[PDB]
This record gives C-alpha cells, sequence and structure tokens, in this order.
RNA sequence: AUCGCUUCUCGGCCUUUUGGCUAAGAUCAAGUGUAGUAUCUGUUCUUAUCAUUAAUAUCGUCCUCUACCGAGGACAAUAUUAA
RNA sequence: UCCUUGAUGAUGUCAUACUUAUCCUGUCCCU
C-alpha cells in the first residue's frame, strides 16, 4: 500500500529538477505499439499492378 | 554458553516496533528482591491486588526509584534518537538535484522508480541510443 | 552558460524573495534596538516604548490558551518542578534554539569528504 | 456563509471533488496503515486529470490497484463534468443566447 | 552612519549627500572609525564582523580585510589601529580585545581582560608601549 | 585573437548542475551569534519564538508535529506548565493521536513528575484502551518505580480487555521475572480459558516442564486432549504430548 | 564463544518531500541612452612579534569609629647591594 | 587564587565595461 511520488509533466512548484528518465517515464505512450493492419498490403499490390 | 540472532523485519506496523521495543527494555532490567520481599512483608494480603483493590492513590517513591526511573528512560530516548543512521555523503556520483530538499525528493524516486527506469538510464549513459 | 546556471538555481517567486529581505531587515533593526536599549540599560536610563496591537504581550504574561490537566485518582499538588538555571554570563541565542539541522549535516559531510579525499 | 454563485462554481466544484477523494481514501486503506499519503494520491487525481485532457495515456509503474481504480472513477466523473459543461454552453452560444466572452474562449477551448 | 544601515557622506555645510551606501546584507555600522594615514575606515558591524571601506575618493568596501574573530551581538564599540597600521584592536561585550594583524589579516592575539562587558579600546597615538580600555566593569585599563 | 578550434573538455549537463547548486543562490547565512544578557532579552528571545509557534498553530490547526515542536521547545527550558497547557491543547485537537499522548506522558515522566505522568496514563488507559503501548509502556514505569502491587493491578485492569497473546505472556513474565510460579499458573489458567488454542496449551504445558510440574503438565495435557474433542485437533498437541511422555 | 570501545560496509524508516482550480490560465525578443557601480588589473613595498637579581623596612582612593580633622585596615610600586 | 586551537604577494586605486523612476520601435557588408 506504499504511494509513490508524483512526478508530473506540467507542474513543478517547488522548481526541482528531475532526472530526465525519471521525468519522461510515461509508459503508456511506449507500450501504446502501433500496429500495422495487413490490408495495406492489399491496397499497394493491387495499386501497382 | 548461549547464542542468540535478533534481526528485524520491515515496519507492518507502529505497535510490532513498540513490541520489538518493549521486549529490548523488559529482558534487560533486573529487579532486586530485597525491596520486592521487604515491601510483600509489609503489605501482606493486598500485595496481590485485583483490579478493584484499594491501592490506587498511596504509593510513593522513593529518590532511587525515580532516578532509577529517569536513567533508564534518558537511555530509551537516545536510543530512539539513533533511528535513522546518516548515510555518508559521497560526491564523486554525479548530482542531479539544485537543492537539499531537490536531493531528497530525488532519492525518494530513486527508490521508488529505479526499478523501473533502468532502460532510459542505459540509453542516457550510451548516448540516448537503443 | 551563466545565465542557465542562474536560472537553474532559482526556485523562488517574487514574494519570497522580498519576504526573504524583509527577515534580514527584521533581524537586522532588532540588533540595532536591542544595542539602544542595552547602552541604556547599562549606563543607566528608564526610556519606555509603545506597544499598539489587540493580542501578542498574552504570550510571556501568561499561558495563552491556558488548559489546565484534567486531575484525578492521584495526589498532585505537592509536587512541582525546577526551574532552568539562567547561566546570563556564557549563554547566547544558539544555545537554547540548540545547533541546526544544515550545521551538524555539514560538519559531517566535510569529515566524511576529508576521510574519502584523504583515503 | 457565501453562495455559490457563477464565478465559484469551477472552484468550488474542484474543491469538493478533492473533499470526496480525501473521505474515499481515508476509507479505502486497511487497519494498519501509516495514514499519511493523501496529498500524493491527490497529485496523482490531478495528474491523471491533465492526462486525460492531454489525451495522454495516464499509467503510473507501481501504484495500488484500488488507488488507480479510484483515481480513474473520478476523473471520468469530472470529465463527464467538462463535456456536458461543453455541450450546454455550445448549444447556448448557438443559439444566441447570453454569454459571457470568457465562457465563449472556455467553449472553444475546450471544444 | 545611522540605525538604518546605511552611509551618508557630505561635503561640508551643504545638505545633500553625494554617497550613499547600503547592502541588504550589512547588519549596521554602529562605530566607525579613520585610519591615521586617513587611508581606510572601520566599521564594527553588528553582524559581529569588521568592515574595511577605501577612505580614497572610492567608498568602496574591500573583500581582502575582513574581521570575525569577536563577537558584537549588539554592542557600540570602538576599533582602533596601531600608529604605523599595523594592528586592528577591537573591543567586545564579552570583555575581550582582540587584535589583529592588519597586514595579514588574522586574529594575532586576544585578553580575556575585563570581567565586563568592553567598550573603547585606544593606542597611544605617539607610544607602541601601550594601550587604553575602558567598559561597564568601570574600570580604565592600560595594556 | 579568437580560435575556433574543436575541445577536449566539452562540457555536460551534470557539470552545469554541479555549478549551479554551488552559486547557493537560496542559502541564507545563519543568524550571526548573539549573546543575550539578564532575562529582559531572554524574555524577548521566548516572545519571538512562542509567536512563531503559536502562529504555525494558528494556520496549520491540525498538523500534530507543530504542537509537539512547540511543547518540546517549553520543556527544554523547564516552563513545563507551558508544555502541559499546548499538550492539553493538542489533545483537544486530537485525542485519538497516540503519540501526542506519549509525548505528554514521557515529558512528565522525564520531568521527575511521576504523580503526572501516573494520572496522563491512567486518562490514556481509560480514552484509548485497545492501544497497548499505553499499557505497556504504564506496566513498565510502575515496575520501573517499584511499585509491583501497582503493576499487578494495572495488569488487572488490561487481563479485563481480554487484549491478545502478547499482552498475556508479558503479564507471566513479569511474574516469573519476580518469583510467582503460582500467580503465573493462574494467569495461565485464564489464558488458556480466554486463548483456547493448540499453540496456547502447548506453551502452558511447556511451562510446566520447564519448571518441573510432569504431573500437572500431564493434568494439562489430559484436560487439553479432553477438550479439544476427536475431529479437530491437528498434530501439535499430540506431538508435543507424545514428547513430553518420550 | 561472550562483553565494551573505535574504523569501515550495508539494509530498513527515509509521502520528513513537490500543499488547489481554468482557456498548458494567457503571452513570448531588443536597442537607446547615461552615469554610476562593480570588477579586474597591475603598481608598490612582507616575514616577524619589543623591550637584572637577592635581603630588610614603610601621595591618591574605599570602608569603619570618635569629635573638615585624627586613628586603624586593604589596594596601587619604591629604596639598597651585587654581574 | 585564570584563561582555551591554523588554510600559499597584498592592498589600494584607477580605469573600463556593463546595465536607467525611463524611455523611443528597427538594418548592415562583399561574387
Ligand atoms: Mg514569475
Amino acid at each position: 500500500w506504499k504511494i509513490p511520488p508524483c512526478i508530473s509533466n506540467w507542474k513543478n512548484a517547488k522548481g526541482y529538477t528531475i532526472p530526465l528518465d525519471k521525468r519522461l517515464a510515461a509508459d503508456g505512450r511506449g507500450l501504446q505499439t502501433v500496429h500495422i493492419n495487413e490490408n495495406f498490403a492489399k491496397l499497394a499490390e493491387a495499386l501497382y499492378i | 554458553k548461549k547464542k542468540r540472532k535478533n534481526p528485524d523485519l520491515g515496519f507492518s506496523d507502529y505497535a510490532a516496533a513498540q513490541l520489538r521495543q518493549y521486549h529490548r527494555l523488559t529482558k534487560q532490567i533486573k529487579p532486586d528482591m530485597e525491596t520486592y520481599e521487604r515491601l510483600r512483608e509489609k503489605h501482606g494480603e493486598e500485595f496481590f491486588p485485583t483490579s478493584n483493590s484499594l491501592l490506587h492513590g498511596t504509593h510513593v517513591p522513593s529518590t532511587e526509584e525515580i532516578d532509577r526511573m529517569v536513567i533508564d528512560l534518558e537511555k530509551q530516548i537516545e536510543k530512539r534518537d539513533k533511528y535513522s543512521r546518516r548515510r555518508p555523503y559521497n560526491d564523486d556520483a554525479d548530482i542531479d538535484y539544485i537543492n537539499e530538499r531537490n536531493a531528497k525528493f530525488n532519492k525518494k524516486a530513486e527508490r521508488f522508480y529505479g526499478k523501473y527506469t533502468a532502460e532510459i538510464k542505459q540509453n542516457l549513459e550510451r548516448g540516448t541510443a537503443v | 552558460l551563466s545565465e542557465a546556471r542562474a536560472r537553474l538555481a532559482n526556485t523562488q517567486g517574487k514574494k519570497a524573495k522580498r519576504k526573504a529581505r524583509e527577515k534580514q531587515l527584521e533581524e537586522a533593526r532588532r540588533l540595532a534596538a536591542l544595542q539602544k536599549r542595552r547602552e541604556l540599560r547599562a549606563a543607566g536610563i528608564e526610556i519606555q516604548k509603545k506597544r499598539k496591537r489587540k493580542r501578542g504581550v498574552d504570550y510571556n504574561a501568561e499561558i495563552p490558551f491556558e488548559k489546565k490537566p484534567a486531575l484525578g485518582f492521584y495526589d498532585t499538588s505537592e509536587e512541582n518542578y525546577q526551574a532552568l538555571d539562567a547561566d546570563f554570563r556564557k549563554l547566547r541565542q544558539q544555545d537554547l534554539d540548540g545547533e541546526l539541522r544544515s550545521e551538524k549535516e555539514g560538519r559531517d559531510r566535510k569529515k566524511d569528504k576529508q576521510h574519502l579525499k584523504r583515503k | 456563509a457565501k453562495t455559490v454563485t457563477k464565478q465559484r462554481v469551477e472552484s468550488h466544484f474542484d474543491l469538493e471533488l478533492r473533499a470526496a477523494v480525501m473521505h474515499d481514501i481515508l476509507d479505502m486503506m486497511p487497519e494498519g496503515i501509516k495514514q499519511n499519503k493523501a496529498r500524493t494520491i491527490l497529485q496523482h487525481l490531478s495528474e491523471a486529470w491533465r492526462c486525460w485532457k492531454a489525451n495522454i495515456p495516464w499509467k503510473v509503474p507501481g501504484l495500488p490497484t484500488p488507488i488507480e481504480n479510484m483515481i480513474l472513477r473520478y476523473v471520468k466523473a469530472k470529465a463527464d463534468w467538462w463535456t456536458n459543461t461543453a455541450h450546454y454552453n455550445r448549444e447556448r452560444i448557438r443559439r444566441g443566447a447570453t454569454v459571457d466572452k470568457t465562457v465563449c474562449k472556455k467553449n472553444l477551448g475546450r471544444l | 552612519t545611522s540605525d538604518d544601515k546605511s552611509l551618508r557622506v557630505w561635503e561640508w555645510d551643504i545638505p545633500v549627500d553625494f554617497k550613499y551606501i547600503a547592502e541588504p546584507s550589512m547588519h549596521s555600522m554602529p562605530a566607525v572609525t579613520l585610519s591615521p594615514n586617513g587611508k581606510w575606515l572601520a566599521c564594527q558591524s553588528m553582524d559581529n564582523q569588521i568592515l574595511i571601506f577605501g577612505a580614497q575618493n572610492r567608498f568602496r568596501l574591500n573583500k581582502k580585510k575582513i574581521f570575525k574573530g569577536h563577537m558584537v551581538a549588539g554592542y557600540a564599540c570602538q576599533v582602533d589601529f596601531s600608529p604605523d597600521m599595523s594592528y586592528v584592536i577591537s573591543g567586545d561585550g564579552n570583555g575581550k580585545l582582540n587584535i589583529w594583524d592588519w597586514k595579514t589579516t588574522k586574529l594575532y592575539s586576544r585578553f580575556k581582560a575585563h570581567d565586563k562587558v568592553c567598550i573603547g579600546a585606544v593606542w597611544h597615538p605617539h607610544e607602541t608601549s601601550k594601550v587604553i580600555t575602558c567598559g561597564w566593569d568601570g574600570l580604565i585599563k592600560l595594556w | 585573437v579568437k580560435n575556433k578550434a574543436p575541445a577536449e573538455v566539452q562540457i555536460t549537463a551534470e557539470q552545469l548542475l554541479r555549478e549551479a547548486k554551488e552559486r547557493e543562490l537560496e542559502l541564507l547565512p545563519p543568524p550571526p551569534q548573539q549573546k543575550i544578557t539578564d532575562e529582559e532579552e531572554l524574555n524577548d528571545y521566548k516572545l519571538r519564538k512562542r509567536k512563531t509557534f503559536e502562529d504555525n498553530i494558528r494556520k496549520n490547526r491540525t498538523v500534530i508535529s507543530n504542537w509537539i515542536k512547540y511543547a518540546q521547545w517549553e520543556e527544554s527550558l523547564k516552563e513545563i506548565q507551558r508544555a502541559r497547557s499546548i499538550y492539553e491543547r493538542a489533545l483537544d485537537v486530537d485525542y485519538r493521536n497516540i503519540t501526542l499522548w506519549l509525548k505528554y506522558a514521557e515529558m512528565e515522566m522525564k520531568n521527575r513528575q511521576v504523580n503526572h505522568a501516573r494520572n496522563i496514563w491512567d486518562r490514556a488507559i481509560t480514552t484509548l484502551p485497545r492501544v497497548n503501548q499505553f499499557w505497556y509502556k504504564y506496566t513498565y514505569m510502575e515496575e520501573m518505580l517499584g511499585n509491583v502491587a501497582g503493576a499487578r493491578q494495572v495488569f488487572e485492569r488490561w487481563m479485563e480487555w481480554q487484549p491478545e497473546e502478547q499482552a498475556w505472556h508479558s503479564y507471566i513474565n513479569f511474574e516469573l521475572r519476580y518469583k510467582e510460579v503460582d500467580r503465573a499458573r493462574t494467569i495461565y489458567e485464564r489464558f488458556v480459558l480466554v486463548h483456547p488454542d493448540v499453540k496456547n496449551w502447548i506453551k502452558y504445558a511447556r511451562f510446566e516442564e520447564k519448571h518441573a510440574y510432569f504431573a500437572h503438565a500431564r493434568k494439562v495435557y489430559e484436560r487439553a486432549v479432553e477438550f479439544f474433542g476427536d475431529e479437530h485437533m491437528d498434530e501439535h498437541l499430540y506431538v508435543a504430548f507424545a514428547k513430553f511422555e518420550e
């Protein structure tokens, strides 16, 4: 039940200096995983043919 | 020859630490039987009281008793004052803080998020690569 | 680079910055008034001063919002405490409040720096 | 007892949401937890709402799942509030009804 | 010099003051004395230090010379310099004279003379053999 | 003459951070060593400090540390009636905060006020009776003061509440610390009657072993294996009774 | 093996620490002048603290007593001899 | 019949450079 400290992307009330790995620990935009579909292939191939 | 090992686990409770502290203090104390049996022979039947006996508002401790109490309590206060041992301050680590509170916030951040932000640290040291 | 270091070190707004200077000036004017009052008490001149405020003199005059301790089952009227020894010929403002933490940890990090650098 | 009129509405909503979260985290923690840590969870709620407005996926790497679920709940509540207020104000600015210039700029910025 | 921590320098008999020196840092200047050469000033600031201000047209305090071996929390005092500008003697509340080497900027000697706080200290301008002090205890002493 | 040339040092961000921390543009100097004379100036110091603490109490209102700092400052100057007032005000604010009771009682113990502290412990165990800290420290104060019978009575008041395993063991260890294997046996009888568990009967039987009461231990064993029944028991009871008769 | 002291290492507490809101609340490049102030660079003068002994005897301030005066006590160096 | 601790020319004066109760609103140079 321990709560980690909030490191915000917006607010820095006491003007601290936070290490870059800590500052960019936004995992959701690293696990978002832009995954392509397989129907682009049919389109591209049919257009070249 | 005897042998005993007593380490501690984590915190978990302010009452478990109390109980550990109490067991330490209560093993350390040694009774003097002379005063004990003196008070026993003096008080007689009421030396083994119940909840509602009568003796609640009567006892007057002699100066040596209160001196022993105050000495014990000062030892206890000192042992409590040594609770957070100050870790030594090396200045060879590349500092990462512009302030004194900033350093302790970065330490708490390395406690909590140090297990996760370990690849990005490797990137930052190898030249923002991989 | 100089402006970079000066803007990295800053964490304070305007109002905190003026309050820090105001506290320094309060310390200075308190020492100056203390010098004047100590000279008057030394040579011997009983000039009094005013005070115009509602509260504030209630602190040394008596106990501020006094609660008597709730009493019972044990007589607590005879016993009383022994006051503090003045010793007004060694005593310092620093001596009452005690050493602030940054001084002690500065001495400790200095000792650590010496024992790391010499070894 | 000052009334919540028109210039106090958003501040009072944020004053009451934060108190509701205070009550819920006082009741959610189990029996032997140190009863600090309210301020930190409130900072996380602020951050989850800013990531909601930023359309940034919000995920704190270690965080207890009752706290994470409760923050997601109250962030969804404030999101419904923000969005329904934007719908109402846009219908007012469309129909020609009396609106402040500040709520015109606020409505543009929400939309 | 004034209770408000500033210095006012003036030409003689003219009201306006040409140079005004203040820094938020400096606590006060209850006593100020002028070197026998007419080149340097010495103030016993409340802040527990002695400040040297150039007598020379440029009234700018200089970092090189400073004195902080002695404590006057908040006492008026006299600072004097041994003729030939070899030494500076401060008298303090604690009662101990502080003798500094001007050239070398270091407390060379110290005395616990007086059992009550001591104010003015004068170096005899002609004789190098002695200085004269006074202080609350009501006695004038010669060292 | 300025020369463009590729360097060797190549300044980095952590060097900028190191040089920015060493500027010290928020670190004010400490106040000067100010020797205080006779008690006018001492009272002026006290006026400033009391004003500071009372102002911190005004804004925070709750925040129990503010009260503790102000009371510790009052106890350091041996003005402990002020601190009695401060702790009583703090208990008016929050009576359920247990370290506040602890600091108030340890001030009254520390300053040789046995009788005030004793009143405080009585009020503490009355208002917050399930806090075991209070009972341990009060029965320990009565033992350090030599009031054996007083600690007996406080332990009896504590056993009235049916606390837990460790409270009864601490009372038994108190008794055994002095003498009185018979009275510790009575407390053991009450303890097995108010905490029926296999490990408690095993511990009481181990007690009767270790003080050489093998007939009493066997009677405990025969009263335990009959009390538990037939269908419930795990190994441990019959394991310990087998090891005893072995 | 046990107890105490010291040096070194390490774990735990270390929310003791980021104390609201919105339309990220909004916005986002530059010299014109002086005198005045501050900082840096040279021009000039750094190495040490200074000056008989032994023996004997006894004007100023303060306190007390008696009727400004007298007496007693204490303190402040003085004299002689000899290298 | 006391009493407490050390960090390598300096210090002072003059000259030069950089920011206004205080305001005005933008252009050079070679193939
Ligand atoms: Mg600003």
